[PDB]
């Protein structure tokens, strides 16, 4: 979850109903979030399923995290450069291959192009594609 | 006859139904022509002979035949889904159906023990 | 008593029991009875038609999975999302026949997550492909959808690391223990687990016009006295 | 379960909500409207005549009496007739329909902390030396101490003692449980969640420690699993018989006791008029 | 196909177009069984096949003179074809039958 | 009168009760009305149901079978000329 | 009884006979030209 942080930059201030405070991480991603404008990269507010993972799992290890949000936005995939005859990886698994890299942590997906390149580890969930529409108004109120 | 619900069901409703008329009349303080008024009413005979004394009566003989009609409508409802509900027993769709293709003990059949049938079936493996 | 005949015959027809026509001719009778059967006959004809008209009511015939041929077959009356063009874009890349169907969606790929169900709710578009655990809570959070078809393509999620390094076995070991101790269910129960989710139309399209006919009762009274009045 | 799960469901209609009284008042406003229309001490008489009318038509009643009546009787008598139209239809599609709910619907349930002070006291269903017993038992032990009561030979032994009766529930693997209660004999076993998996972690192939065919083994698998192949192994391997194919004395229950509440009501009414 | 233009213009080069469907595939399982190399082409002669002035025109003609060795597609067997040319066994059912609105 | 209150009578238990009179007199009367009565409503419950049972099918018509019919084998005549189309230089 | 099901592996009947012999392009073409001219769809109305 991306929210715009507080005024002051300390966006905090949040529980739930069983009496817990949510555990929040500070992003540092593209704040005009559209292209084209001159990306601020302001401080934001991130909380999730990923988010709980990543401090459970540092907890556990022995780590520290900067979380950074993406720049470009696609997950991730195989294309071939413009005006040229190669190709390359773009999208979020393209900082993976640079320096930025460190322990990518999102809703990726295990897949035999991906994992070619990259190594991933045991899933922490399961999934399918269930092919969504939108629901059908019932027209059917014995109106007439 | 009335057996697809229950039996037993008709017999506790037919006494609730007497008990309910029996109750209705010692609130009253002609009790079989009221009796017979009520079973014409609950069968739709008309008799139209009964004589309530208070309003109070009045108001139980109205949400008694409510709750009849009640009644009514749910029997007809369990004769119309019965009558959606014909031909039990389903067809075989082909060879695959999974019921067919995995042999039990209630299905049984075979072709002939020389004729084309049986290379099909040895051949396909 | 004409007037109280012709008021009689309407009123058989509707239960009423009025009772104010006894015509002299004995075949007079005869063809009432008839006619009141004939009535009956038709009102429980339109019983039954209604309640197979409730009953059999269902004129959706939404695609159900990929294999459906009405999902196989491509047709301009509306098109498909690819979300991005990742991940899913791949899979149907990879197969030849998801291959000939990707041309419906090459050209009409979304290029973010959110676009594609804003547009579906601004009913510009019914057809999504996604993670199930994000459609599924889509649905459930949002009370205004379904989700309809069967899983295929079924590969878990993952955290992702960089060729070899040196935190792959205790990070992958911590997950699987993580797997075993109850704790992964528990957060999945705090975070996506609980998202919120004789018609009253049947009795408010007829119960108007009981309104309107009381409201009317009183002027068809008034015009009644006047007429008689009159003459 | 011993046997199927019915549920009438006598109180499962919208009624008794803010549209059952709005047609009520309705009711109240339509009959004031004709006592007044054929008044232009009957007022109990013509609500009685169109309370019947509503539900039966054999209430004899000589309130209302005109022209403009004889229209409104008319007009409330097809209303009548719409309404239980629509009702009777409600209830084809509500037969149409199904309601059946979980069992437990729980595997850290109370009746599996202390089923002894619970009912009969429970069974507990696995077998020994197994990948679910060692989880179990480094979990919560004391579900493991009750458990070594019962723990059978195999899975057919278990499963056919369990339909004997002696048993109530298994506890084991999810595969091979879904193709056993897919594939049984007449579908007549469930399990107790609605395909609720527990602690999911997925089968294998056990290669050696760090044999020099991981790679090659894994990256197979995964272009096995991307060509659809697995779907038809699924398919063609694993499929039980049925999984997605498929006014009572007990219905009325409820209906008659709050028929019997009204009758007490109505007593109470009636001798609360008596003393005044 | 021997794409033609029109008029004197239709001298035309051998252009390639990729074809496939039903008997296409009976096709390559054939190729692939028997183990057999083809060079497929497309006919513009004619059509499936008519006897006019004891010369036969389109695929059957192909096949008469000596100019292929198969017409896989969708020929029809019949009395008077299988008088001149060896038909396979039939692999789909046909008929004559009859559409109206 | 009273063989044509007892005919309106059952005629009225078959089809409604919206035709009452004072014919039946007993209480054998009051039995039988009762019966019949009952018997009457289970008929309509069970000729609804059918009714209602009955919308599930619906059947189709073809008329002709063939080449062999009047329209087909006579040319000309009947009253509109009618329309033989077939695309020439195959088999049919 | 019922004939209830779609049906599987079509292959229709046949005249067999020995490998070699005189009478196979007649038999075959015979059978085709009596078919087409209107046979057995005569014979089929008369017999099943």
């Amino acid at each position: 979850y991306v929210k715009p942080t507080l005024s002051d930059g300390t966006c905090k201030e949040e529980f739930t109903v069983n009496g817990d405070p949510v555990k929040k991480v500070i992003c540092t991603g593209p704040n005009d979030t559209s292209p084209g404008s001159p990306r601020h990269t302001v401080p934001q507010c991130c909380y999730g399923f990923c988010i709980d993972l990543l401090i459970k799992l540092a907890r556990t290890m022995n780590f520290t995290y900067e979380v950074h949000l993406v720049a470009d936005g696609k997950f991730g995939t195989q294309e071939r450069v413009n005006n040229s005859n190669k190709k390359e990886w773009n999208g979020m698994m393209g900082e993976l291959l640079s320096g930025q890299a460190d322990m990518i942590v999102a809703p990726l997906t295990i897949n035999n192009e991906r994992a070619q390149y990259i190594e991933f580890s045991k899933p922490f969930k399961y999934q399918g594609l269930t092919i969504l529409v939108k629901k059908e108004i019932p027209r059917s109120t014995l109106d007439s | 006859f009335m057996q697809p619900f229950q039996s037993t069901l008709w017999l506790l409703v037919g006494l609730s139904v007497h008990v309910v008329a029996v109750m209705l009349y010692l609130l009253d303080r002609t009790l079989s022509s009221a009796m017979w008024f009520s079973w014409g009413v609950l069968l739709n005979s008309g008799i139209g002979e009964g004589a309530p004394r208070s309003f109070s009566a009045r108001i139980l003989g109205m949400v008694w035949a409510g709750f009849a009609m009640i009644i009514v409508a749910s029997y007809t409802a369990n004769l119309a889904a019965f009558l959606v509900l014909d031909r039990p027993e389903e067809r075989i769709t082909g060879i695959n159906d999974p019921r067919l293709r995995n042999p039990s003990d209630k299905f049984i059949y075979a072709t002939v023990k020389q004729s084309s049938v049986d290379i099909y079936f040895r051949r396909q493996v | 008593t004409l007037s109280s005949a012709m008021w009689f015959s309407w009123g058989v027809l509707l239960n009423s029991g009025i009772g104010e026509g006894a015509p002299r001719s004995f075949s007079a009778r005869i063809l009432g009875m008839v006619w009141a059967g004939f009535a009956m006959i038709i009102v429980a004809s339109y019983t039954a038609n209604l309640a197979a008209f409730l009953v059999l009511d269902r004129p959706e015939e939404r695609i159900t999975g990929i294999n459906d041929p009405r999902l196989r077959n491509p047709s301009d009356k509306f098109i498909y999302a690819t979300v991005k063009q990742s991940s899913v874009d791949i899979y149907f890349r990879r197969q030849v026949e998801l291959s000939t169907m990707y041309r419906h969606m090459e050209k009409h790929n979304y290029e973010s997550a959110a676009e594609a169900i804003q547009a579906v709710r601004d009913n510009k578009l019914h057809a999504f492909i996604w993670d199930s655990a994000v459609l599924e809570f889509e649905a459930s959070q949002k009370c205004d959808l379904v989700t309809t078809g069967e899983l295929f393509f079924r590969s878990g999620f993952g955290i992702g690391m960089r060729k070899d390094s040196p935190w792959k076995q205790n990070v992958s070991l911590s997950i699987l223990k993580s797997h075993e101790n109850g704790f992964m269910e528990d957060l999945d129960k705090t975070w996506v687990r609980y998202q919120e989710c004789l018609t009253f139309e049947n009795m408010a399209g007829v119960f108007m016009l009981v309104a309107g006919g009381i409201v009317a009762g009183i002027f068809l009274i008034f015009i009644e006295i006047a007429y008689k009045r009159h003459k | 379960r011993s046997n199927g799960t019915v549920s009438p469901s006598a109180f499962l209609e919208p009624f008794s909500a803010s549209v059952w009284v709005m047609m009520f008042v309705m009711l109240l406003i339509v009959s004031a409207i004709a006592v007044f229309v054929f008044e232009y001490f009957t007022i109990g008489k013509a609500i009685w005549l169109l309370w019947g009318l509503v539900f039966n038509n054999s209430v004899p009643v000589q309130n209302p009496k005109g022209t403009t009546s004889k229209i409104m009787v008319s007009v409330w008598a097809f209303f009548a007739v719409i309404f239980l139209a629509s009702y009777t239809a409600n209830l084809a599609a509500f037969m149409i329909q199904e309601e059946f709910v979980d069992q437990v619907t729980g595997l850290s349930d109370k009746k599996f902390q202390r089923p002894h002070d619970y009912s009969p006291p429970f069974r507990f269903g696995t077998v020994p030396n197994g990948s679910t017993e060692r989880n179990i038992r480094n979990n919560y032990p004391y579900m493991h101490q009750y458990m070594t009561k019962f723990n059978q030979k195999g899975v057919e032994d278990a499963l056919v003692s369990l339909k004997t009766g002696k048993l109530d529930a298994f506890i084991y693997d999810a595969a091979v449980l879904n193709y056993k209660a897919g594939r049984d004999e007449g579908c007549k076993l469930v399990t107790i969640g609605s395909g609720y998996i527990f602690a999911t972690t997925g089968y294998g192939i056990a290669l050696q420690k760090g044999s020099p065919w991981k790679r090659q083994i894994d990256l197979a698998l995964l272009q096995f699993v991307g060509d659809g192949e697995m779907e038809e192994l699924e398919t063609l391997w694993l499929t039980g018989i049925c999984h997605n194919e498929k006014l009572d004395i007990d219905n009325m229950a409820g209906v008659f006791y709050m028929l019997a509440a009204a009758m007490a009501l109505s007593l109470i009414t009636f001798i609360w008029e008596h003393l005044f | 196909k021997f794409v033609k233009i029109n008029n004197s213009t239709n001298e035309g080069m051998n252009v390639k177009k990729c074809c496939k469907g039903f008997c296409i595939d009976i096709l390559k399982k054939l190729s692939r069984t028997v183990k057999f190399t083809y060079d497929l082409y497309l006919v513009t002669n004619g059509k499936h096949g008519k006897k006019v002035n004891n010369v036969w025109n389109g695929m059957i003609g192909e096949v008469v003179y000596q100019r292929a060795v198969m017409a896989v597609g969708s020929l029809t067997i019949n009395e008077e074809r299988s008088e001149v040319v060896d038909f396979s066994v039939p692999f789909v059912e046909t008929g004559i039958s009859v559409m109206v609105s």
